[PDB]
């Protein structure tokens, strides 16, 4: 239901992976202007904060609101973090449960506590760009 | 941060400025619809130097398209990358300054300045504090040479602590359009030395020499020549947008270059300029870049620099250069070309490193030289002006628009003084 | 496609968070 | 309690400073964050429980060099109040950095220095890091340090200035900034260590075996010398010195305080396996004229005072054996009026090597600071450059237009004339 | 809590009033039938301010339609959102006032107030706590200026506590309708000053000028002019209907913008106003709102604002937004435009955050400004009044209906004092 | 135990006070429902099935803000009677809120106050939050201040007024309402703390770097202040100070009780954890004018008294150290006749945070309530505003229309003149 | 042909359920 992209093919991800870190769900499009804007800065931030140190510290599960297999695969193939399966029910469960209207509501970062609920809400559709440094993982990390 | 306000004037200006935004949009990777693609943070970490955010993610250029003839920039709108420019930034005219410097400045221009000064200050005052201006125009024409020079004079008295630098073409020696060249040139120069900080001269048949001897192209149009000028304009202001070893600013090369306030007219170079055929012989490295800096056929203006001595010059290298072979050879060319430079300045010739090479090449260098070779070129216009002033050729078109017999004699004397100041310094 | 950016700044690329001496 | 406040002003000061601070952190075993997982008290405050913040200020007018530090991996280390940027650059102008734009920036900078200094008494001094030929490196350097001399009158100042090279200058205003700077730094500073640029290019060429040295590899070698200077303050040893006890040993006459520096060894990892770095040989390379870091050539020089801070596993029984062989060596010549010209110091800590650096793991190192009369040539050449440019008043209009009164160049000339004649009078 | 009673008099009042209830119903998500759709609490939590429940779930407006010709009442009924008004709230005139303020007020309107004052008494008294009234009418016309002003007079002496604000259109500057404008406008103004709390002035030439340069609409009908003016109407009373960070009712504004009793004429503006083409090329943020909102090319009343001084003004912002940049921009516009404002009154501006944006936009502002620059319009109306009156022109219709000779002299004496009062404080 | 009653009048009073009740409910671990899953008794009562109800009354004439609280999430947290609403707004008319529509609501207000004060004896005093510039805030605020002064004449009454700002106004008739309320709170209240709207906008801009704030950011900062004042009542501390001893240490003369506020640190989420909030610098980050919460420069004033309330990991040694360095620091001036100008209060409980709000966790904080003679400028500025209005009776007809006699403007003017003279006299 | 109402009061956006200090 959640997929880790690795060297050669795609592997279901280890249950030990999400333990001990902060997990953010990244609500996004494919081909959208702000989506293409926000992908690389989040990639840079992810790279610097995980490779600065020994253990992985954050993990972003990317969730799509695309209507195409090709679009989903295309936007998914070029990312270092994991994603959610397109056909899995949990993606639509997350959409209905968080109330993205499916626009000004994309992209979105909702950082999640152990309880699978909203530990923090953050929107990119604004002038400021220091929100990436603003999200801190030392305050909401799981069991 | 720092803002550069772009203003294009005249027919020449709008056509050049069209290809300048071609290359600048290409340096940073903005799609012509305005969206960004190129996925690199160092590309557009300094994006606000030329463009503005629009809460759709689109970047609109801080350009003010400016003329009196409503067709020539109508062309720019329908062209490629014309949909970038803001519709409010257009300031149309109706009548058209028919190659008369007089009506560009005093009579016909004065009712349109009420609009163009409004739009320039609304974009100026919006930011923190401004850095410079860009004016692309011609000093042979009517609507660029005269009516553009008004916009030079008004914004200077409103922002005296800011800088501005222009790219202006002049009359060519053999070919010459626009039979009132020296009236338009000389009237423009004596206003330009009084209200402008820095001018880059371009000659038309010098550009033609480039595309024959170097580029090995038989029959391309203005598109190719504007591409060479657009690269030169991108090369000078590269360092504002990207970091480097030895940094540069427009004002820092301003203080470095001009010795005295009166003389600020600059030559232009660029490399590499070999053809498709000759590409595989060359293995691009630091010493052969410097050798085709000091090649007279590679000079953007066709005043032969071997006759004069270079007063000072700058070289904004771009790419990943090793700085020892940069500066040692930079000194080497000063020792090798001993007579080509002036004696009373030690270290005539300068350098910078601009850490991002232009895409499609790996090492590039832009030459800006304050030479005294412009002695003969302004002397050309001086004699051309005296030929049609001895008994008032073509004078009635100017005189009818509020000109004076006295103000023509001042323009001759004032521009002749600029000739004298260069000749004194040898 | 429009042609890519290959540079990385020296300060990012060389002042990495060093492992500490004991 | 026992600390020194470091100041970086100008670009050359800044990017030397981020090179020296990464070395200082690494030797003390503190992270980029600024916490280990009383040796650190000389260079760091203690913040809350277990952290550190550097005792430094970052001062520059262009933001482009100091903001990059704010966005690097050394974000959280520095206290964010003294990472100070202006808005527009000083632009290669003494009068700009001293009169017009420099006024609005010193008021904030003095406040943070005074707040950092009122924590404890027994402050040791200052460590200025600046360029000389630059705009903000020179102008802003004077105005900040002049205010400090008024307030903290009786403390030491260490001005680790980067001198313009003999050949390569890369500005017209290299003579116009240097002559005015030293006029306004001669009677303000206590010890001003002479540093060059292309005297370190050829060091990297002949010894380190690098064909293509950049500004970073320049700054690592600078960082190694400064660590060896304050090694006595930081840690223990057989025989220690102090930054207060520099000018007692090195400044005979109140004006004569321009001195060189050197370091040994600078050996690449390829050739290091072929040498066992003993005390007898590393002290010989230190005094060798091609291994100093200014190449103000000492063969025509006439040595006055030398301070040898030996570092690492060196015993006292061979350091005196090493210095004995030097005195009898013909080429290294001391002045007649000064009988003893050697003060030497030992520390127990070996030099620290950065991972992925240029320098190899050595066991012993020698850092030299020497007062010599060779400095006549570096001032005579700089005087000559000024005279030619001032022959018909080139570029004066920028200086006088900025606000500085014309003729200030003349009093700055006669000061340098007096300085160049004081070295030649002493060395008779 | 609070209910606002709507009164629609005249030709202009019905048309601008029909389009007004179109956007309020849009805002609150009311079906043209009268039902509700949009299943959210915030729209419906404060609806009794403009509507009334009917035990069928349908909401009826608290509006009283009033005219002396059944034609324009028919058109309002026959349009969409026409079934929404109560049939009983229509009141009918069987004769019709032809532009004559005399018959609108003294002769024909006098016997029809008796009918309509009953309607407004029944609706107002039935509520818990009345706040006040709004009246939309014309002043050029007979019924709007005549009977609309009479009804203003009657309910002020009946309900002397409650607030009153009028959306009145004035005689236009360049061209005109209702040739007796001064015999209608001036005869309303001296009575409007005596029994009204706020007057919001609209000009048609202003609305044509707005719709030309800004919206770029080629063919502006009264469909879009009434749509635009109604957008300003909803912005005034948004804080009454929706929760916000800083609430501001009518009474909030009245004590805020009125220094002296007799000077209570306003100058209305709305922002943003951009074309569909240039929709996404601007950055819709609070710096850009304030630059557009303070402009001579944005006011709904074509008196030049920089020919006068702003006495007091108010900016009622709307949308999901935030209270410091809106706060700093008020300080910023006041500091820079020191000569544009009055000196003896500091801190002229007002801020009122209304958290719900107008529908389909994201961030907006309405601007209500008490300016002394509107003294140009009272002179120009009075300038026209003197010329007709001294020649006893068109008077036999007014004095034939039962109006005194003395009344006209009293009216002219009143507004001449009004001009002199405004003039004295420049 | 010994409790305190909080009274909210006007729109500002409702909105600021609700941030206060969000913070108080959070730190005592009580839910929005009002039941926890004797320290809280200073702000919450007991009620039946283990549920706690606040000791607050909500007063406004227009319903548009108090009805919104009733439909908010805290619908069950407050008593239904405690939120009192009218039908018509006061509309920026001090005359209207004091004479016409004030009398029908004041009686219902002081009924609930009578019942809530008669629950237990030995209660501390009153806190009142109101807008000066507002209608009901100034109007109804005076009516309660008048009628509570005659009945509960014994006790302390503290006022936290949102004083109108210098350039920013949020009205234009606000000079009238300011000078009219000032006559009515000079001789009826005990301690008044002056707040500025655009001063906290300055705070959110430079310290906290919120370029884009809102009223929710305003009231969070105010709630942290109010909690710091009343921290000693609730939690155990090293050295407590109550609301009874506030007027003892800060009010030298009965007329002179207008005193500013400051909080430190105002630091961000990411900004904070990487630099120590040292006890020394947490006070150095309080005495500068830019950190002060009134837009009233004390540099051209004299500090008459000062009260500091620390919260968290604070030790008595560092408090006495921090006071000593401030007094010896020159840039502030104390009045000659008040040597013991400091009163220190230390509380053990750390500052609580509103999570995902504006601020962060810091291990310690300080809140300043300081009485100075800087207030002479803000009343003279208000006076200079008022005389131009009163020069030709602008906006007087609205005031005199309802029933207020003309001439109360005259006598309130001379009282502010009398107040202005006293401040000038005491500062010699 | 309307759109959803997607405006939220300042009150509701920040006066929410709160996680208790321990």
């Amino acid at each position: 239901v959640v997929k880790r992209t690795q060297q050669g093919n795609y592997v279901p991800v280890r249950p030990d992976h999400f333990a001990g870190v902060s997990v953010a769900l990244f609500f996004a499009k494919a081909g959208h202007s702000k989506c293409a804007q926000i992908v690389p800065v989040v990639r840079q931030f992810y790279k610097t904060t995980n490779f600065s140190g020994e253990k992985a510290v954050i993990e972003i599960i990317y969730v799509s609101l695309d209507k195409d297999e090709q679009d989903f695969e295309r936007v998914r193939a070029l990312m270092p973090w994991c994603s959610v399966e397109y056909k899995s029910c949990l993606r639509k469960k997350l959409i209905e449960r968080y109330r993205v209207p499916n626009s000004t509501a994309i992209p979105l970062l909702i950082v999640i506590g152990p309880n699978g609920e909203e530990a923090g809400r953050m929107n990119f559709q604004q002038s400021d760009e220091f929100v990436l440094q603003r999200w801190d993982y030392r305050f909401n990390k799981w069991p | 941060m720092r803002e550069i306000v772009h203003v294009q004037g005249g027919q020449c200006g709008n056509q050049i400025g069209a290809k300048f935004w071609e290359v600048i949009s290409d340096e940073h990777g903005i799609d012509p619809t305005g969206t960004y693609c190129g996925d690199s943070d160092l590309q557009l970490e300094r994006i606000n130097v030329f463009y503005n955010e629009a809460t759709g993610g689109r970047f609109v250029p801080r350009a003010i398209l400016m003329d009196l003839e409503p067709g020539t920039m109508d062309s720019v709108r329908a062209g490629p990358f014309g949909q970038l420019f803001r519709p409010d930034n257009f300031v149309f005219g109706q009548t058209g300054a028919g190659n008369n410097w007089a009506k560009g400045h005093y009579t016909e221009g004065a009712e349109l300045i009420d609009s163009v000064l409004d739009v320039v200050r609304k974009e100026a005052e919006g930011c923190d504090c401004l850095q410079g201006f860009q004016i692309t125009h011609s000093l042979g024409g009517g609507t660029g040479s005269g009516m553009g020079t008004l916009l030079i004079s008004k914004v200077r008295e409103e922002y005296p602590d800011r800088i501005m630098e222009t790219f202006s073409v002049f009359p060519s020696p053999k070919v010459s359009d626009t039979v009132v060249e020296p009236y338009n040139a000389t009237l423009s120069v004596h206003q330009l030395v009084e209200n402008a900080d820095e001018v880059q001269v371009i000659d038309n048949e010098a550009l033609y020499d480039i595309c024959f001897r170097t580029l090995k192209l038989t029959t391309p149009t203005y598109g190719d020549l504007n591409h060479l000028v657009s690269a030169a304009m991108s090369g000078v202001t590269c360092c504002l947008r990207f970091p480097g070893q030895l940094n540069s600013d427009l004002r820092k090369l301003a203080v470095n270059l001009i010795p005295f306030p009166r003389l600020h007219f600059f030559l232009i170079g660029f490399a590499p300029l070999t053809s498709r055929g000759s590409q595989q012989y060359r293995a691009l490295s630091v010493p052969e870049l410097t050798q085709q800096m000091f090649d007279a056929k590679n000079m953007m203006c066709a005043s032969d620099p071997r006759h004069g001595r270079y007063l000072t010059a700058s070289a904004m290298f771009r790419g990943r250069m090793s700085t020892k072979e940069v500066d040692e050879q930079m000194l080497n060319v000063q020792n090798k070309n001993s007579s080509y430079f002036v004696e009373w300045i030690p270290n005539n010739m300068k350098s910078s490193v601009c850490d991002i090479p232009p895409k499609g090449l790996k090492m590039s260098v832009t030459f800006v030289g304050n030479s005294t070779a412009i002695q003969e070129m302004f002397k050309r216009v001086s004699d051309q002006f005296t030929a049609m002033f001895r008994r008032k050729a073509f004078l009635h078109w100017y005189t009818g628009e509020g000109m004076d017999e006295m103000e023509f004699t001042e323009a001759e004397s004032n521009m002749n003084d600029l000739v004298s100041e260069y000749q004194q310094y040898q | 496609p429009t042609l890519p950016f290959n540079a990385q700044s020296c300060y990012r690329s060389e002042y990495v968070a060093k492992p500490l001496p004991p | 309690m026992r600390e020194v406040i470091s100041i970086h002003v100008g670009q050359a000061g800044i990017q030397i400073g981020n090179a020296c601070w990464e070395l200082f952190c690494l030797e003390h075993g503190i992270q980029p964050d600024g916490q280990m997982p009383d040796a650190f008290n000389t260079f760091f405050s203690e913040t809350g429980a277990g952290k550190h913040v550097p005792r430094c200020v970052f001062l520059d007018l262009e933001p482009t060099v100091v903001d990059e530090v704010r966005t690097g991996t050394y974000r959280h280390l520095f206290h964010p109040e003294q990472l100070i940027s202006g808005k527009e650059d000083a632009a290669n102008n003494f009068a700009r950095g001293h009169y017009t734009i420099g006024k609005e920036i010193v008021d904030l900078s003095l406040d943070r220095i005074r707040k950092l200094a009122d924590n404890c008494t027994g402050l040791q001094g200052f460590l200025m890091f600046n360029a000389v030929g630059g705009g903000t490196g020179s102008g802003l350097g004077c105005l900040l340090l002049e205010r400090l001399s008024v307030d903290y009158g009786k403390k030491s100042k260490l001005n680790f200035c980067s001198w313009p090279s003999p050949q390569v200058s890369t500005a017209v205003v290299e003579p116009y900034n240097s002559v005015l700077s030293t006029h306004s730094l001669l009677e303000h500073t206590d010890v001003a260590v002479m540093l060059d640029n292309e005297a370190i290019y050829d060091i990297c060429r002949r010894n380190l075996d690098i064909e293509r040295p950049t500004y970073t590899n320049l700054n690592r070698l600078i960082a190694q010398v400064i660590s060896s200077l304050t090694a006595s303050l930081r840690f223990d040893g057989a025989l220690n010195v102090d930054v207060t006890e520099f000018q007692t040993n090195l400044v005979p006459y109140p004006r004569i305080h321009f001195m060189l520096s050197s370091y040994a060894p600078i050996i690449s990892a390829e050739k290091a396996y072929h040498e066992q770095l003993s005390v007898a040989e590393i002290t010989n390379s230190a005094f060798e004229p091609a291994s100093m870091m200014a190449k103000c050539d000492p063969r025509h020089g006439k040595y006055m005072a030398c301070c040898l801070m030996y570092r690492g596993d060196v015993v006292p029984k061979d350091v005196n054996a090493a210095v004995a062989t030097i005195k009898t060596k013909r080429t290294i010549q001391f002045v007649d009026w000064c009988p003893t010209g050697f003060k030497c110091g030992i520390n127990y800590q070996p030099p620290t090597v950065v991972p992925g650096g240029d320098l190899a793991k050595v066991m012993r190192a020698v850092c030299m600071i020497s007062n010599s009369t060779a400095i006549a040539e570096v001032f005579s050449r700089m005087d000559h450059k000024f005279d030619l440019m001032y022959a018909k008043r080139a570029f004066v209009h920028w200086y006088v237009g900025e606000g500085m009164e014309e003729g200030e160049f003349s009093e700055a000339r006669e000061d340098l004339a007096a300085l160049e004649k004081d070295y030649e009078e002493v060395g008779i």
